[PDB]
């Protein structure tokens, strides 16, 4: 289980960036649960571009690539 | 925009949260730019009024 | 290769005196890939709609009046027909 | 005789602190090694013995501080919307269905 | 009363008229002090957000910085860079503006402090200074001194690991006492990256008039101690409930006064 490895500070810190004074103590949960959702939808299409590229392993133009996909531009890892 | 944002802060050499400041504190770029993500960029200071005391 | 020279001498036309880091250079860089990238994909519908081989400045003039907004549109037209005039003449 | 304490923060007034002192600074807020464990975790499903790029997980990291920076950002409207200062699931559902995912 | 000289004078240990017993401390002193904090890392600087005129006082003239700045409602003043300049109010610590105090006796409980003139509510008053103290000798110097039979012990907890003593060197706030119907309070505001205690009143404080702080309440020992001032409640005693052979005989009063008058 190293969902658990996101630790509860490290979601008040987040949280904190964002403008939030006062967490309820579920919020943690469903952050984590949020996160695994995008992180595997990002990775799922990430790993279909190193697989179509015959690669083994995964470059950061292929996490682009996915996050684009998404509709997510990011820029500086080009 | 990235200059003057530099600048303001006493700086020398633009960085990433520079340029950050600049797109997202003007009007027609942050309308260019909203679907676009700057690494190391952060976000812009605000807090909502109904939170101070 | 890339655009990093280039935007050093621009940045050196409107500021001087001031430096850039290399992330900075990088974000820039992709900044103008994915901007290239938008122009030319309009542009690239645009020529198909009229069933025309060829994208001309006309063309880029109607992707860029599509994709930018206003005041920003217009002194990117203005710059243009002015580089594109003087091309010429 | 004994040593006196001076007193107490009123509650909040750290909490805005912090949202400054986190507003104003530009870093990696999620613990990096766990990050990583948790990506190669959740990779395994899709291709056994897989090998990864430093940057190819820097750059995950940094998009999903962002998605989630902005997700508690549209929450925090969704509460005080709501006229609580707690922030509550439910807002997150909330914000989550009508920005539509 | 107050009469701050630096020569010595003959005034044993009350220190209601000759302050010069004991030696008097600005801003605190610190002993092990090391580069291990926030100081200039991510604290470097903490600017307001405030966009000021400066050119109209006296006449349609707002004070800068008031109850609506950034840093003024975290309890944080403004360093130099602030776009006020030397125009800023927030940098009380640093222009020692401060209150008009003065000493004199009230009570037997002992010595204190009373308003001079009217003073509203969300004032500064004075600033705590001490000695700062560190881990291993708080617990050896508490025992080496419990044992000086001392009434008044002015320790302070700034954090979980730093005591500052007020003893040794001490500023003028070091005579306010302690009642259970508390019209000032503490307040930890952060200059310069460095934390310090202030004093603020909480109401109008009428011209004449006790300025006393509450205690959060402490006991260090198997003794109790207990307060006089008994305003509707007082919880009677410092510190609370809570706690966290042959004899020389004494030679008789009259023979005490004998033995005087004989020199």
């Amino acid at each position: 289980d190293n969902i658990q490895g996101i630790t509860k500070p490290a979601i008040r810190r987040l949280a904190r960036r964002g403008g939030v004074k006062r967490i309820s103590g579920l919020i943690y949960e469903e952050t984590r649960g949020v996160l695994k959702v995008f992180l595997e939808n990002v990775i799922r299409d990430a790993v279909t571009y190193t697989e179509h590229a015959k690669r083994k392993t995964v470059t950061a133009m292929d996490v682009v690539y996915a996050l684009k996909r998404q509709g997510r531009t990011l820029y500086g890892f080009g | 925009l990235a200059g003057n944002a530099a600048r303001d802060n006493k700086k020398t050499r633009i960085i990433p949260r520079h340029l950050q400041l600049a797109v997202r504190n003007d009007e027609e770029l942050n309308k260019l730019l909203g679907r676009v993500t700057i690494a190391q960029g952060g976000v812009l200071p605000n807090i909502q009024s109904v939170l101070l005391p | 290769e890339s655009y990093a020279i280039y935007v050093y001498k621009v940045l050196k036309q409107v500021h001087p005196d001031t430096g850039i880091s290399s992330k900075a250079m990088s974000i820039m860089n992709s900044f103008v890939n994915d901007v290239f990238e938008r122009i030319a994909g309009e542009a690239s519908r645009l020529a198909h709609y009229n069933k025309r081989s060829t994208i001309t400045s006309r063309e880029i003039q109607t992707a860029v009046r599509l994709l930018l907004p206003g005041e920003l549109a217009k002194h990117a037209v203005s710059e243009g027909t002015k580089a594109v005039t003087k091309y010429t003449s | 005789g004994g040593v006196m304490k001076p007193h107490r923060y009123r509650p909040g007034t750290v909490a805005l602190r912090e949202i400054r002192r986190y507003q104003k600074s530009t870093e990696l807020l999620i613990r990096k090694l766990p990050f990583q464990r948790l990506v190669r975790e959740i990779a395994q499903d899709f291709k056994t013995d897989l090998r990864f790029q430093s940057s190819a997980v820097m750059a995950l990291q940094e998009a999903s501080e962002a998605y989630l920076v902005a997700l508690f950002e549209d929450t925090n409207l969704c509460a005080i919307h709501a006229k609580r200062v707690t922030i509550m699931p439910k807002d997150i559902q909330l914000a989550r269905r009508i920005r539509g995912e | 009363d107050d009469f701050r000289d630096p020569q010595r004078w003959k005034e044993c240990a009350k220190q209601g008229k000759m302050p010069c017993y004991f030696d008097l401390i600005e801003e605190n002193v610190y002993l092990t002090e090391r580069k291990k904090n926030k100081s200039h890392r991510d604290i470097k600087r903490m600017q307001c957000e405030c966009t000021p005129l400066s050119k109209d006082e006296r006449a349609q003239g707002e004070i800068a910085c008031g109850e609506d700045c950034l840093n003024r409602l975290l309890m944080i003043e403004c360093s130099s860079r602030c776009p006020n300049g030397d125009y800023c109010s927030n940098r009380r610590f640093q222009r020692k503006q401060h209150a008009d105090v003065e000493v004199i006796l009230t009570e037997k409980k002992g010595w204190g402090l009373r308003a001079a003139k009217d003073l509203p509510s969300n004032t500064f008053v004075l600033e705590y200074c001490g000695e700062v103290l560190d881990h291993k000798e708080f617990k050896a110097r508490v025992k080496e001194y419990a044992r000086n039979k001392n009434i008044h012990y002015y320790f302070m907890a700034l954090k979980n690991d730093e005591i500052i003593d007020a003893t040794q060197k001490g500023n003028c706030s070091r005579f306010m006492n302690h009642s259970c119907e508390p019209n000032c309070e503490t307040q930890k505001w952060t200059v310069n990256g460095q934390l310090r205690v202030g004093f603020f009143t909480t109401k109008l404080v009428p011209s004449g008039s006790e300025l006393t702080f509450d205690y959060q309440f402490q006991r260090y020992g198997k003794e109790a101690q207990k307060c006089f001032c008994g305003s509707a409640n007082c919880r009677g005693y410092l510190g609370g409930e809570n706690r966290v052979v042959y004899r020389i005989p004494k030679k008789s009063q009259t023979e005490k006064e004998n033995t005087t008058t004989e020199r």
